[PDB]
This record gives structure tokens, C-alpha cells and sequence, in this order.
């Protein structure tokens, strides 16, 4: 779902660019200003990424913990299944 | 934590900017006809 | 960066499963 | 007009960037 | 704190595992 | 980096214990 | 495009806040473990643990 | 980058444990 959303965003840009190009050709306003602002707002992320890296590490650790918990419950389930099988055999 | 709160504020600004641009593009389309 | 992201996606999928 | 020229160049670059992101997603 | 919390969770999980082993036996 | 490594180490420790339990189950 | 942005936006505003949601997902994780222990309730605990993991995964994807 | 690698490693271990559980 996230991917589809991202694609939609990029799609707008692509189409937007095409429109701009055509617009310029014809010319040869507000939208332009808006675009400029967006531009000013990955490059910058570079320095910001430094921090993101630290936070990514934290959220990786959390995921690992969750995985462990899941494994625990999984083991219990397996044990239960085994017990059931044994009971059936006895019957 | 400080840099994190700035990063996700930046992201939220960038998003809004994109939305505006998109909307603007729509308006431009109408101008094209003009 | 991209590779790392892909790795996370896989790990997540595995967890979900 | 001068500013427009610079903006245009940026736009072109931006598109290329977006394409990269999209490409990655498409791959996944 | 995050790091410590995770450590605790791990411990708990270990306990659960031990319990399951009991039943298996 | 040291501090960060500390937390990472602990996480690894727990992971080890979990693995041990799995082996015992098998 | 808006719909997609909306989802992303949420992802972003969660990433600002995640330090408190971390500490409440740490607790939840512990809760699940407790439940399982009791069973050895267990199902409930397991569900809680799964939820916590899911929340972590969603935080990673956003990043 | 180093930290990220460590995290990824942990995630791998978690997955491995899950696999063994599922296979079991």
C-alpha cells in the first residue's frame, strides 16, 4: 500500500513537470513559486540522515525484541500441538 | 531525540508543500485553456 | 541505504508470517 | 525570467530524483 | 532506557520458553 | 558509540538465550 | 495522491512522537510475556506481543 | 552505518528463531 501511495506522489511530480515544460514553451506563476519552495525544503536530508541513522537503529532493536517475543509464543504453540498429538495416539 | 523531532517536522512540512504544489498544478491546467 | 530498506521489508514479512 | 530559468533546471533534476525513488519501489 | 527494556523482554521470553520445555517433557 | 554498543550487546545476549531455548525444545 | 500523502503524514507524526510510543510498546511486550507465563491469558499476551512488534515494523517502514 | 548493521544482525537472529519455531 505504501508503495502505491509513493508512486501516486511521484506520478503527480512527473505530470507536473511535463505541464511546466509545456507551459514554458508556450510562454516563450504561483505554482512556480510553490515548486521553488519545495525544492529548497535528499541533499538536506544528508546531514539530517545522521540523526535518522541513530533512530533507525533504535527501531531495528525494537523489531528484534518483538521477533523474540513472537518466537516464544510460537514455541508454546508447538508444544501444545505435540501434546495434542500424543493424546490422539493414546486414544 | 532533538534532531529526530526536527527531521519529522521537516518531513511534515515537505509533505504539505508537495500537496500545495499538486493542487497548484491542477489550477494551472485550467489556465492552460485560457 | 536502499539495500538496508529491502532487508527490513524482508525481516518484517518474516515476522508477520 | 532569470529565476524561471534556474527553477526549470531544478525541476528537471527533481524529476530525475523522483524517477529514482519510483524505480526502486518498482523493483521491490 | 530502550536498550535496558529490550534486555528485560528477552529475559521474560526465556522464561516462557523454559515453561514450554516443562510441558514437552 | 560505546554506550550505543552497550545496548546492542544486551540485545545480542537476549537473542542468545532465546536461541538456547529453541535448541532445548528441539 | 492525497490519500497516500495522508498515510505518509501519519507515519511522519508518529516518528516525531515514537519515544513515548516506544516505552508503551516496551511495556505491552512485557505484558504479553506475562500472559503466556500464566497460561504455562497466554493467547492475550501473545496478541499483545505481536501488536508491539507490528508497531515497531510500521515505525521502521516509515523511516 | 555500523549501528544499522548490528540492528540488521539482531533482526536476522529473530527471524531464524521464528523459522525454527515454524518448522518445528
Amino acid at each position: 500500500i505504501r508503495l502505491t501511495n509513493q508512486l501516486k506522489s511521484l506520478k503527480g511530480l512527473q505530470s507536473k513537470l511535463k505541464d511546466v515544460v509545456e507551459y514554458l514553451d508556450k510562454v516563450i506563476h504561483t505554482i512556480l513559486g510553490k515548486l521553488q519552495d519545495v525544492f529548497n525544503l535528499n541533499n538536506l536530508q544528508k546531514a539530517l540522515t545522521v540523526k535518522t541513522n541513530d533512530e533507525l537503529m533504535v527501531i531495528y532493536i525494537s523489531n528484534l525484541v518483538r521477533s523474540i517475543i513472537a518466537f516464544d509464543d510460537l514455541i508454546e504453540n508447538k508444544i501444545q500441538n505435540k501434546k495434542i498429538q500424543e493424546q490422539r495416539v493414546k486414544d | 531525540s532533538q534532531l529526530l523531532n526536527e527531521w519529522s517536522h521537516n518531513v511534515d512540512e515537505l509533505l504539505e508543500h508537495i500537496e500545495t504544489i499538486g493542487h497548484l498544478i491542477t489550477k494551472e491546467e485550467i489556465m492552460h485553456g485560457l | 541505504k536502499t539495500n538496508i530498506i529491502e532487508k527490513a521489508m524482508d525481516y518484517a514479512i518474516s515476522i508477520e508470517n | 525570467g532569470d529565476q524561471i530559468t534556474k527553477m526549470k533546471d531544478r525541476l528537471v533534476e527533481w524529476n530525475d530524483q523522483v524517477e529514482k525513488l519510483g524505480k526502486k519501489m518498482e523493483a521491490r | 532506557a530502550t536498550y535496558d527494556s529490550a534486555l528485560e523482554l528477552v529475559g521474560q521470553l526465556n522464561k516462557v520458553v523454559d515453561q514450554l520445555f516443562e510441558k514437552a517433557s | 558509540n560505546a554506550q550505543y554498543h552497550l545496548l546492542v550487546k544486551q540485545g545480542d545476549g537476549l537473542l542468545t538465550k532465546l536461541q538456547k531455548y529453541g535448541a532445548a525444545v528441539r | 495522491y492525497e490519500e497516500k500523502e495522508e498515510s505518509n503524514l501519519a507515519a511522519t507524526k508518529s516518528m516525531v512522537k515514537i519515544a513515548e510510543q516506544y516505552s508503551k510498546r516496551i511495556e505491552e511486550e512485557k505484558e504479553l510475556t506475562e500472559e503466556e507465563l500464566k497460561t504455562r491469558p497466554k493467547k492475550h499476551l501473545s496478541e499483545t506481543a505481536d501488536e508491539t512488534l507490528e508497531n515497531n515494523i510500521v515505525s521502521v517502514l516509515t523511516a | 552505518e555500523d549501528p544499522q548493521q548490528v540492528f540488521d544482525e539482531r533482526i536476522k537472529f529473530a527471524n531464524q528463531l521464528h523459522d525454527e519455531y515454524l518448522v518445528s
